[PDB]
């Protein structure tokens, strides 16, 4: 059996969102640089796959909300440089996360975090998994009720 | 659409 | 300053990619009671945000090599049910780790990880991170050098 510990929250975070970055080497080196130059501290980091169709893909990554602006405004003056066609901000966002051990033998964890969320119509806005977390991103108006329905559906937060 | 197996570098 | 204990390499999984889900509640839900009614254990799971043009976002997972043409399968089944537009599967990838602690106050640490492997060609496909550990999926014929890269830049 998976062992599971917790239910984490945070409303203190800002989503920045690379969009159209081609999917060639290098490119994310120029992004992830920019963001050190600015001395940004980056908490998520997800990247995706590019299809065929546009040969492009996105990179996210989460920060404080009171560094965000400083992280956008860098990437934005970089823009030529980088070569990607629109960068994202959203300082709305809550993150909650199942804390625990052994989730890789489960899946039904991951199925069962996702049912609980959309039990209480809690849109799931990123996904990034680990067999010691699974983490996602929500409307931050959404947070309190994505708390409760995952203390309800592990058994946590009593 | 059908699945697409990805990876190969081939047709 | 942060703490990197080595560098990990996979060879034995493959990506499974839900292109396309509607980005509205209760889908995610229904991919994953999919894959785990199919028995296929899960590595890791990736959904970046939609845009809104199309309200859709896609969904990636990695599991073993044995089991995706299981998933493949299942999901397939149920392309009515879940609203996808295609499936992707990929059992060509390595999955490429550096392994510490204490990264995110070091931005510096994802930008060199980035740049070591760019400098080697190795196309980064997808990134996921945590507080312990930067993974990075690329072609498997580019693992290796990917690895001896990551060694040289760190020192491990
Ligand atoms: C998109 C970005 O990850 C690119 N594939 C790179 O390797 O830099
Ligand atoms: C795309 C998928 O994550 C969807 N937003 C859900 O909440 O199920």
């Amino acid at each position: 059996d998976p062992i599971l510990t917790g239910v984490a929250h945070d409303r203190s975070e800002a989503k920045v969102t690379i969009v159209g970055l081609p999917d060639i080497p290098g490119y994310a080196a120029k992004v992830f640089r920019a963001v050190a130059d600015a001395d940004v501290n980056i908490d998520m980091v997800l990247q995706n796959v590019s299809k065929v169709e546009d040969g492009k893909t996105d990179i996210t990554f989460t920060c404080s909300r009171d560094v965000g602006p400083a992280a956008v405004e860098k990437l934005d003056s970089l823009r030529n440089e980088i070569g990607f066609s629109q960068l994202l901000y959203d300082d709305h966002i809550g993150k909650v996360s199942l804390i625990g051990a052994g989730m890789r033998s489960h899946p039904g964890v991951t199925a069962t975090f996702c049912e609980a969320l959309a039990a209480v119509g809690v849109n799931i806005e990123l996904i990034s998994t680990s067999e010691i977390r699974i983490s996602v991103l929500c409307r931050d108006t959404e947070l309190d009720k994505a708390v409760v329905a995952l203390h309800e559906a592990f058994g946590l937060g009593g | 659409e059908a699945t697409v197996y990805a990876g190969t570098g081939r047709l």
